[PDB]
């Protein structure tokens, strides 16, 4: 929930905290960058395997 | 370093031709460059294929593989006490003291980043230098001495925006 | 008599137009072959070896006995020069045989004793294999399983790092077990050298092959596919909706004690998963698995702490040491310490006061640093794009009819 | 204060132990789009991917 | 100013050749992009006239 804060546990002291947007943004963009790039080598070696149909066959 | 080069040719020789046959200097550059990546993990799947023969012919490395699992483990003053026990015939031992250089600075830059403060002591005994030679090295590289509580404080040493909009936005 | 034949029928395609005749003299051979090839193999380095050296060579391996008297070795140093600096031009007509012969090579060697020197040699005829782009051969397996066997993980990596596309079969020369195979034990291998993220992907592209029967390498890169994502993740990652039926009817209750494993780690609680650990520890040694267990419950104890940055900013290494469950604040400044160094956490530490001072800020997102990061992720992004752009003009080439 | 943050009139954040009030004087609803363009762009890859990777 | 005549006239040249390279790096940033463009688009046009038959 709405508790977007730091605590000062050493001090035992609440601090909220605006979570910037900027960061949330490019992080999350990013982070989907590195999701595009998993299943960017996903993709890659699952359709130059199976682009081909050709799998683990009955025998 | 050139010890990739020398462990290459070295396993041309020694895992190209020789029946199965093992030999312990292409061994002494493999644990070379196995204690420099400090990969003991990998160095795990070397003390698997080391003969217990190289384990006691190749054995000065043997004293270079305890000092590593010290070095692995981390264990300071054990390793800065373990310096000239191991001598190996010059392809780990010179390496061994620069490796034990590395480690030293390595060590110097991990604390100047990930401490607020540490002991003194226990960083000289993490670097091998003294505690006042780590004094000097912090004054000449820069951390934040506190004295009396004998914690010295660590420390580091357009188109921009177009190219961010470009791709991320 | 025939033996001194064949090999002036070597030399008649050699340099002309088609080898298919070839393959048929390297597929018939001799059926019942003599010691004499060795002799053969004397005078037959006209022009590069040729391809009879590959069936002579072949038909040495495929005896199932000797493979050349107690002498063998020098055999090895043959085929060694077979694939050095003789290499070969028509290999692609060739690969049945030639995939056949570093099969019983690597065959050979396992069930002799170290193969360390069989890797360095194997990376050369891979290398002549493939094209550009790497393709998926199933050599790629064997070399594997030699690193896996001599542990030397290092020199194995570039034919581990490139995600190649297209599996090379030509003229059969493949095995479902060899695909099975180089990503299980790929799979270890990025295990073993605590690169988890690849191990991951490696151990998951080996459950999502289609299969109608349940293999063992499967059940076991299940097993270490959990293992793997307890460590690099707070949980068990979701396997894709085109995983094979039998996974979830037949490996999954199988393999059930990891996902007890998994039902307790959910829970946080570090007494509990070492109960179980110590309950199953029979069943994780049987399959040669302790060691990434206990690699969990350390994970556990990690995730423990990282959970403590979401709630906490100044707290006690003794109020940390109740929590997590460490028994002392020593303990706990020993795990704080440690995964800072290797970038778990964002904190400092206060000796005088006994403090634990969590930070939680790595970057705001203006280095350059982060410009080259973009920069070198959309590069990735466009050699994908226009490895995508060939894939989809192959694709259109060809149509249906 | 709070009674005027309820009039929606104060957009600023107030601590209370420090007692100080710091307001968003200089707004900026500038930022999201560039997330924007990336979700969907990140949905043009959902209809891509699911596509594409699917048989 | 007594001259800078020589110095002004050759930081006259640099800026001039300056703000022109920027100019004309964008010149060839254009001579791929859209000329990228038509090669773009021209394939894959011809990818969805072969995609009929």
């Amino acid at each position: 929930g709405l508790i977007s804060a730091r605590v000062d546990s050493h001090s035992k002291i609440l601090y909220a905290r605006d979570v910037d947007q900027r960061s949330t943004t490019f992080e999350k963009s990013l982070l989907m960058g590195k999701e595009f790039q998993r299943r960017a080598k996903a993709m890659m070696l699952r359709a130059a395997v199976l682009r081909n149909q050709i799998h683990v066959k009955s025998p | 370093f050139s010890f990739k080069k020398l462990l290459d040719q070295c396993e041309n020789q020694e895992l190209e031709a020789p029946g199965g046959i093992a030999t312990p200097p292409v061994y002494g550059q493999l644990l070379a460059l196995y204690l420099l990546h400090n990969d003991m993990n990998n160095a795990r799947y070397l003390w698997k294929r080391i003969p217990p023969a190289i384990k006691s012919a190749n054995s000065e490395l043997g004293g270079i593989w305890s000092v590593g699992q010290r070095i692995w483990q981390r264990d300071f003053p054990g390793i800065y006490t373990t310096i000239n026990a191991h001598q190996w015939s010059e392809t780990v031992q010179p390496i061994m003291e620069a490796l034990r250089d590395a480690t030293r600075r390595r060590a110097f830059a991990l604390v100047s980043q990930a401490y607020t403060s540490i002991i003194a002591d226990d960083f000289a005994a993490f670097v091998g230098l003294p505690v006042e030679e780590a004094v000097k090295g912090i004054l000449e590289q820069g951390w934040q001495a506190d004295s009396t509580t004998r914690m010295v404080l660590p420390r580091k040493p357009l188109a921009r925006l177009t190219d961010y909009v470009a791709f991320l936005e | 008599s025939a033996l001194e034949q064949f090999v002036n029928s070597v030399r008649q395609l050699s340099a002309q137009g088609q080898m298919t005749q070839l393959c048929e003299l390297i597929n018939k051979s001799g059926e019942l072959l003599a010691k004499n090839l060795s002799h053969l193999d004397t005078v037959l380095g006209a022009l590069d070896v040729q391809e009879h050296s590959l069936g002579v060579l072949a038909v040495l391996f495929v005896k199932f006995s000797m493979p050349s008297v107690p002498d063998f070795e020098t055999l090895f140093s043959q085929v060694q020069l077979f694939i050095s600096t003789c290499n070969g031009e028509h290999i692609r007509y060739a690969t049945d045989t030639f995939a056949g012969l570093c099969h019983q090579l690597t065959n050979a060697l396992v069930e002799r004793k170290q193969p360390l020197r069989g890797i360095g040699i194997l990376k050369q005829a891979i290398d002549k294999m493939q094209m550009n782009t790497n393709q998926l051969t199933s050599i790629h397996a064997d070399l594997c399983q030699l690193c896996l066997l001599a542990k030397c993980f290092k020199p194995a990596l570039p034919y581990l790092d490139v995600d190649m596309m297209d599996i090379c079969k030509e003229n059969g020369a493949y095995d479902a077990k060899h695909f099975l195979c180089y990503y299980y034990y790929g799979g270890m291998i990025y295990t073993g050298l605590k690169n988890f993220e690849r191990a991951l992907y490696f151990y998951e592209q080996a459950i999502t092959t289609p299969a109608m029967a349940v293999s063992h390498i499967m059940l076991e890169s299940y097993k270490k596919y959990i293992l793997v994502s307890l460590i690099l993740l707070g949980k068990v990652q979701q396997l894709p909706k085109y995983t094979s039926q039998i996974v979830g009817r037949f490996i999954k209750p199988l393999s059930n004690a990891y996902h007890e494993l998994a039902q307790v780690y959910s829970t946080n609680n570090p007494s509990e998963l070492r109960n179980l650990v110590n309950k199953h520890s029979e069943t994780f040694t049987r399959d040669n698995n302790m060691g990434l267990v206990k690699q969990c419950l350390s994970s556990l104890y990690k995730k423990n702490i990282q959970r403590l940055t979401k709630t906490f900013l100044t707290l006690s290494l003794q109020d940390m040491a109740s929590r997590v469950q460490l028994s002392g604040p020593q303990e706990a400044e020993k795990y704080v310490l440690h995964m800072i160094e290797d970038g778990e956490i964002f904190a400092s530490i206060n000796q005088k006061d006994g403090m634990v001072s969590f930070h939680d800020n790595p970057e705001k997102y203006n280095n350059p640093a982060m410009l080259h990061n973009i920069d070198q992720e959309m590069l990735k992004c466009i050699e994908l794009d226009e490895r995508l752009k060939a894939m989809d003009q192959e694709i259109t080439v060809n149509p249906q009819f | 204060l709070v009674q005027c943050i309820l009039d929606n009139t104060i957009h600023g954040r107030i601590d209370q132990v420090n007692q100080l009030l710091e307001l968003d004087h200089q707004k900026r609803g500038g930022a999201r789009y560039t997330a924007l363009d990336k979700w969907t762009n990140q949905l043009n890859s959902l209809n891509q991917a699911v596509v594409s990777k699917l048989a | 100013r007594k001259k800078d005549l020589s110095a002004i006239a050759r930081t006259l040249q640099e800026w001039c050749v300056g703000c022109e390279v920027v100019l004309s790096g964008i010149e060839e940033q254009v001579s791929r992009a859209n000329q990228h463009k038509e090669q773009q688009l021209g394939l894959k046009q011809q990818i969805e006239s072969e995609v009929a038959n």
